[PDB]
RNA sequence: GGUUGCUCGACUGUGAGGGGACCUACCCACUGUGGAAACACCACAGGAACUUCCAACCUUCGGGUGGCGAGGUAGGGCAGAAGAGUGACC
């Protein structure tokens, strides 16, 4: 039978400098051999607590592991903004090994408004009989923004597609990109086109829009 | 220290098929270490997958893959492998490659990792981007269009890299096509415009295609 | 005929708490540390505890030293001893 390794929170958002605890809890004793990483995205896994108190090399002491039976407690007494990423306990008392389902950790500022910007689809594009029409909405948080296109004062449902950026750990603040996609006919169809951001630092749903065609 | 994990061999796989990751180290010999394959599909968690121990050579396997895995290990070449044979979609990840410290030093952790190499399986062929720009109008922005592409990744940098303050580029999503598009943006104060040149540079391995897309104010 | 010595000796026994610690060599194991070491290989340390013993060594005869893997194979040791001899005595 395999050792579960049963993590929890699945995610946690707190302010710089507070304490933020993540629990492991093994199905079996793994005795101490635990270790927690540290994974920010896209890059490799790093190692932060091996056989579940012992600071890794080179690892700031604001970081710690605790066992408890069979409860293992990763421990940060103070958040910095770095700090930022993913976090998993690992098992390895027996084979096969066994991950958690991590933990992904929220810096938390103050509100930024996002700077919007709205892009009409570019005269290549057109040729090729495909109409894109991007919005931006450019370094702000919190991330729980609200977006709507409006085609001639119609509400669009079902044609945009949006993407975020992770936390810029410098910035602590995101980023998103909202984009219409059309037929070049339904393109042509209509004169102006909108993005409508509700979002917690705007006290007014910020619009920007253009008409086809002005240079 | 020179410790560094290789990764390679992955890329896009029919279904049903096979390949075999390669894991090259540098600045420590393999023979004396644990060498783990740990995978994570997108968007989701580790999974432990395989492991080789020192001196035995004995290998261990993950559940999922037992019997269509192989976990091995050239000490010559200081490099190890890992045959995959009977694919599935559900093993499309990053395939990883750890080493298992020095026990006196970093116990059962893992204190190296590799940088991953991608494995995508699917039937659906590869196809390259087209790269369509994002012309602007004290700052405004101005980016690329990274449109209907697949596999993943593509890559994105300004002016041969030389732009690297102010940029986003966005997370592919997936389009209903099943292709991927995304779109890179950078900020920059308005003066510069007329001025400065502003290339992207989009490279998509997979089907062996670079683009360079300037990206030009309004032409009127 | 006994009786008792003395020598050789088939063969058997080394027996577990109202009771079993003999030696050696290989083999096979169990536990723990350490070997660049989760398994494997290797080196080392150990087989609950309280007892029990002295096959072993030393002894001023007071005692002392050293000593346990209840595994297997083999050779010994220590004990018995079918049996032969061979004395002494009656």
């Amino acid at each position: 039978s395999d050792i579960q390794m049963t993590q929890s929170p699945s995610s946690l958002s707190a302010s710089v400098g507070d304490r933020v605890t993540i629990t492991c809890r093994a199905s079996q004793s793994v005795s101490s051999a635990v270790a927690w990483y540290q994974q920010k995205p896209g890059k490799a896994p790093k190692l932060l607590i091996y056989s579940a108190s012992s600071l890794y090399s080179g690892v700031p002491s604001r970081f710690s592991g605790s066992r408890s039976g069979t409860d293992f407690t990763l421990t940060i007494s103070s958040l910095q903004p770095e700090d930022f990423a993913t976090y998993y306990c690992q098992q390895s008392y027996s084979f096969p090994s066994t991950f958690g389902q991590g933990t992904k950790v929220e810096i938390k500022r103050t509100v930024a408004a996002p700077s919007v910007f709205i892009f009409p689809p570019s005269d290549e594009q057109l040729k090729s009989g495909t109409a894109s029409v991007v919005c931006l909405l450019n370094n702000f948080y919190p991330r729980e923004a609200k977006v709507q296109w409006k085609v001639d004062n119609a509400l669009q449902s079902g044609n945009s597609q949006e993407s975020v950026t992770e936390q810029d750990s410098k910035d602590s603040t995101y980023s998103l990109s909202s984009t219409l996609t059309l037929s070049k006919a339904d393109y042509e169809k209509h004169k102006v086109y909108a993005c409508e951001v509700t979002h917690q630092g705007l006290s007014s749903p910020v619009t920007k829009s253009f008409n086809r065609g002005e240079c | 220290s020179e410790v560094q994990l290789v990764e390679s061999g992955g890329g896009l796989v029919q279904p049903g098929g096979s390949l075999r990751l390669s894991c090259a180290a540098s600045g420590f010999y393999i023979s004396y270490s644990s060498i783990h394959w740990v995978r994570q599909a997108p968007g989701k968690g580790l999974e432990w997958v395989a492991s080789i121990s020192p001196y035995s050579g004995s290998t261990y396997y993950a559940d999922s893959v037992k019997g269509r895995f192989t976990i091995s290990a050239d000490t010559s070449k200081n490099t190890a492998y890992l045959q995959m044979n009977s694919l599935r979609a559900e093993d499309t990840a990053v395939y990883y490659c750890a080493r298992q410290g020095y026990r006196r030093r970093s116990g059962r952790g893992f204190d190296y990792w590799g940088q991953g190499t991608l494995v995508t399986v699917s039937s659906a062929s590869t196809k390259g981007p087209s790269v369509f720009p994002l012309a602007p109008s004290g700052t405004a922005a101005l980016g690329c269009l990274v449109k209907d592409y697949f596999p993943e990744p593509v890559t994105v940098s300004w002016n041969s890299g030389a732009l690297t303050s102010g940029v986003h580029t966005f997370p592919a999503v997936l389009q209903s096509s099943g292709l991927y598009s995304l779109s890179s943006v950078v900020t920059v104060p308005s003066s510069s415009l007329g001025t400065q040149t502003y290339i992207c540079n989009v490279n998509h391995k997979p089907s062996n295609t670079k683009v360079d897309k300037k990206v030009e104010p309004k032409s009127c």
